[PDB]
This record gives structure tokens, C-alpha cells and sequence, in this order.
């Protein structure tokens, strides 16, 4: 039943809304209800994925329905995990900030059912050197702090850390980040981060319990 | 002796460090194609 | 010695670099492109040569630019390279070698 | 504060019961507190499948104990999966059944979180030469459900399982399994695993929930 609803999603998604031979808005909220009760499998949050990080015709209010609705049923892959990332900062291929902030919100509350965890450490530069863009600040920061790693701690990532703290007039999402850079290095001069979404994160933990059955 | 191999895995990191960010610095989507995407992912 | 897989991986690494600054970096800066490939390329291997030529001597590794290098701008946009806070015409790179467990 | 625990516990699994000096088992029950508490790291779960899976002095009811707490931190690796796997069976220094029927309940209701879940593919007939053993039947069964794919499923298991099946007269075990057979085969002839107890289900997952946390 969900495929055939991107099916319709991806033909809508590809046209302006005013030539739509039909109001997207219906079929929408049927992907939303069908994902909020199954979950999305990762070919379909592969899917999914590329609907609301490529440009195509979506409206905003849409988009953020179908990320807030996001549960994954079984695992994460990393070319979900990429095109998430490949979304962040400014430029025409990228999405809005807010839909951005939605994204890192999203990919902390599944980090633990991504396949490769790892993978996000390998693109650690590219979330670091976006922490300056104040709309996605605090996810950010929230993210780096889970894939943090004892080699990524490099002094010109202190040192860029403790000049955007100053700058910034010390925003405490970047001082809970260099709690965890001294937890490695403690050499370093000195909010734990808590899950954003207690309830998506029950319902998640709902929805994944269907992966014992069998 | 063995200054000679750091040195060595040194200047790869410098060019790792260099190429990723200008990769994603260009604007371009490194994500969907293979050769951009190798050079910006670090090793695991 | 594992000595030459971090000099294969980083000749290929470098001409993978050279391929993307020609075909794609080029035409960017352009808005000729091959002139602009050609400086991009010369700027960051001179950039490049010079961090590990100070190894621990911080301060010497600026390099004399152009007034309106575009080059630089955007390495510094792109975080990869910062102009001296005295003055704007010298610019060094921004040092990922170095590592504390290196 | 654990690894002093383990340690204790074990020097005196190596050392006949009469002849200890003082009890273990007020030891064993604070592990059991800590780890229904906090979870076991995976270097910590290594050296308890260890205590699990070795001959040692260790009572039945405190094998059991520790592995009815055995709740995971993060992840679990395929050393440990595979410490577990190498205990199945008859053999001189294999533990009992009971407790085997206990690894296998403990494998299915971690299996979300090994850090590979493929390695348990590897092992396939170890698992489903074990079959025929009534003891674990029930705990086998439900693990080859969630392992099985396409690759595994060659004639002679085919034929074994439905030999199996006629030779116990009903055994809805067996009917589960070669349900999930059926899905990859059409052709030969035509039990739901749920969990085996939501209760740890539902404890793990609250252990688990720190994961997100930084």
C-alpha cells in the first residue's frame, strides 16, 4: 500500500501545484497516517529521502508533515543517513533551514537503528563546519555531540569551537559540544543533550518492536 | 626512522581535510555522484 | 613500511582534487574557467607545501595573494584556508594534519 | 564501578563452591542490580558471555540470573554473538540446555542490536542442526525465523524440517518456522513468533533510550 502512495507522490511532486489535476493534501495525509501506524521501509525512506532533499514542486507544509512522520521500520542506511547531510547550509540544491533543523532533529532520534553509525563520523567536517548557521545550531550541536570520536578532536576544531562560543556571547548548545571534545582531551579549558521528542521516541520504539516478530 | 611515515599520513590528511571542504563548499551535490562523494568522505 | 599507500593515497587523492577543480570549480568561479582552474590549483599547493614546511613554526605559514583573489575568497568561504587578521593580502591553510595523537 | 564486580565474580567462578572463603552470590546480585541499572558496554558483555558460556563453579540460578539481566548498552558485537552460538549443543564443556534455551531467548530479543546482523547468517547450520534437540526447540525456532533467507533455504532443510515435523506429531514451532520457509518456496506443503517477553522488551528499550542522549 505505501509505494503506491510515493508512486503518487513523486508524479505530483515533479508538477506545480496549480496544474496538479488533483489537491496533493489528501494524498499526503494518507502517506502520513500509513507511516505514523507501519513505519517506512529503507527502500521507501530512500524514497522519501530524495522527495524532501532534492528541489521539486512539495510545499513546506508537506514536507515537514512527512519528516515529522518519519519512523523508520527496521534500519537507516547511509545513503539516507548522506542525503540528509548532503541537505545542510545554504545553497539553490538545498532545502529550507526549518526543513533542516527537522532533519538533524530526525537523525539524532534514529542514530541508534542507523546501519554504519560510522558514517556520519566520516562526514564529521562537513556538520562541524556548519555550526556558524544559527538555525541549525542547536541540532547540530545535539548530533556532533553523539558522533564525537577522540579523532575528531583536532585543535583547529578547539579552537573554532571556542572562538564561535565568544563570539556568540556563549551559546550553551556549543558549550555542551566542548563538554564533549574535554571528555577526550581534558587538557581543554572548560546542555547534556537530551532526546527532543519523548513521544515520537516511544512511538519509534513501538514501531520497532514489530522487527522481533517473525 | 619512522618520521618518514607520519609525514607521509600526515600530507594525506591535509589533502583529505582540503578536498572534502572545498567539495562541500562548492555547492555541488557530492552526495549522488560516486568520484564527489569519495572525496568528500573521510576513511572509516 | 605502510609508507607508499599514504603516498599512492595521496597522489591519487590529489589528482581526484585537480579533476574536480577543472571540470566543475573552474566554470564556477568563472561567474575564462581554465584560467580560473589553473590559479585555484596553484594557490593550493602552494598553500599545501608551505603548512608543512613551518611543521611547528605557526606564523610562517602565510602566502602572498593578489588584492582580489577570488581563489582565496572562496578556499576561505570554504573554511580550507584564513587571511591574516593584520592584513588580508597573506593567507595560510587551516592546519588538518596536525593532531595532538598524530 | 562493573569491571570490579566481573572481576570478582570472576575469580570465583573458578573455585569450587564448598571450598570458597565467602559467598559470590551477593556479588552476583549486585552485577544483577548494576546491569538491570545500566546495561553491560560491549566490552563488559564479552567478558560476561564468557562467565555464561566457560565451565565454571558457577550455580544454575546465578547463570541464570546474570543472563535474565544480560540488558545491552548500545550494541552487540559479533563476539559475543558468536561466544554464544559456539556453547549450542552436546558437548564437555558446553553449558546446559536450560541456559542454552536462555542464550537463544537472549539472541532473539537482542537481535536488533547486533552491531552485525549478518554474522548470524554465517552460522546457519550450526543453528538448524540443533533442531532436533526438544530442549531449545521452541528458543531455535524462533531465532532461524528472524535469521533465515532466501540462500539458506536449500532442499535437505526442506525435507528435514517436514521429517521433523511428521516424526513430533504437531509441533507449532516447527509449523512457524516452515511458514517462514514458505515465503521464499511456493512449492511443497503448506505458529507467530512474538516476543518472548515484553517485560525485558520493555525494560531494554528504556536502557536503550540513553543512546540518544549526550
Amino acid at each position: 500500500g505505501l509505494p503506491r502512495l510515493i508512486d503518487a507522490i513523486e508524479e505530483a511532486s515533479k508538477i506545480p501545484a496549480k496544474r496538479r489535476q488533483t489537491p496533493i493534501k489528501p494524498t499526503i495525509e494518507k502517506l502520513t497516517t500509513h507511516l505514523y501506524t507501519h513505519g517506512a521501509s529503507p527502500d521507501s525512506l530512500l524514497r522519501l529521502a530524495d522527495l524532501l532533499t532534492l528541489r521539486n514542486h512539495l510545499d513546506q507544509a508537506s514536507l515537514a508533515a512527512i519528516t515529522r512522520n518519519l519512523y523508520p521500520s527496521s534500519t537507516v542506511s547511509d545513503e539516507v543517513v548522506l542525503r540528509f547531510i548532503g541537505a545542510l547550509g545554504h545553497g539553490q540544491l538545498k532545502p529550507t533551514l526549518a526543513l533542516q533543523a527537522l532533519f538533524l532533529r530526525w537523525l539524532v532520534m534514529v542514530y541508534h537503528l542507523l546501519e554504519n553509525p560510522g558514517v556520519l563520523g566520516q562526514v564529521y567536517g562537513v556538520l562541524f563546519d556548519l555550526l556558524d548557521t544559527a538555525a541549525i545550531r542547536p541540532q547540530l550541536c545535539h548530533l556532533l555531540a553523539l558522533v564525537t570520536r577522540r579523532k575528531h578532536v583536532r585543535p583547529f576544531r578547539i579552537q573554532a569551537i571556542l572562538t564561535l562560543s565568544r563570539q556568540t556571547g556563549g551559546d550553551p548548545n556549543l558549550t555542551g559540544l566542548l563538554r564533549v571534545f574535554k571528555n577526550y582531551y581534558p587538557e581543554i579549558i572548560v546542555s547534556a543533550f537530551k532526546h527532543p521528542d519523548p513521544q515520537w521516541r516511544q512511538h519509534l520504539d513501538e514501531i520497532q518492536q514489530r522487527r522481533s516478530e517473525a | 626512522h619512522e618520521a618518514e611515515m607520519k609525514s607521509n599520513r600526515r600530507r594525506w590528511r591535509i589533502m583529505k581535510g582540503a578536498a572534502s571542504a572545498i567539495v562541500a563548499g562548492s555547492g555541488i551535490d557530492w552526495v549522488r555522484d560516486e568520484r564527489l562523494r569519495d572525496l568528500v568522505l573521510d576513511l572509516p | 613500511r605502510q609508507k607508499d599507500e599514504w603516498a599512492k593515497k595521496t597522489s591519487s587523492l590529489m589528482k581526484q582534487l585537480d579533476w574536480f577543480i577543472g571540470e566543475h570549480l573552474g566554470a564556477m568561479l568563472a561567474a575564462e574557467a581554465l584560467a580560473a582552474s589553473a590559479e585555484m590549483r596553484d594557490l593550493i599547493e602552494q598553500l599545501m607545501n608551505k603548512l608543512v614546511e613551518a611543521g611547528g613554526d605557526n606564523s610562517a605559514t602565510y602566502v602572498e595573494i593578489p588584492r582580489e583573489s577570488a581563489a582565496a575568497r572562496f578556499l576561505v568561504r570554504s573554511k580550507v584556508a584564513m587571511f591574516h587578521p593584520n592584513d588580508a593580502r597573506r593567507l595560510r591553510l587551516v592546519d588538518f594534519g596536525r593532531d595532538l595523537d598524530d
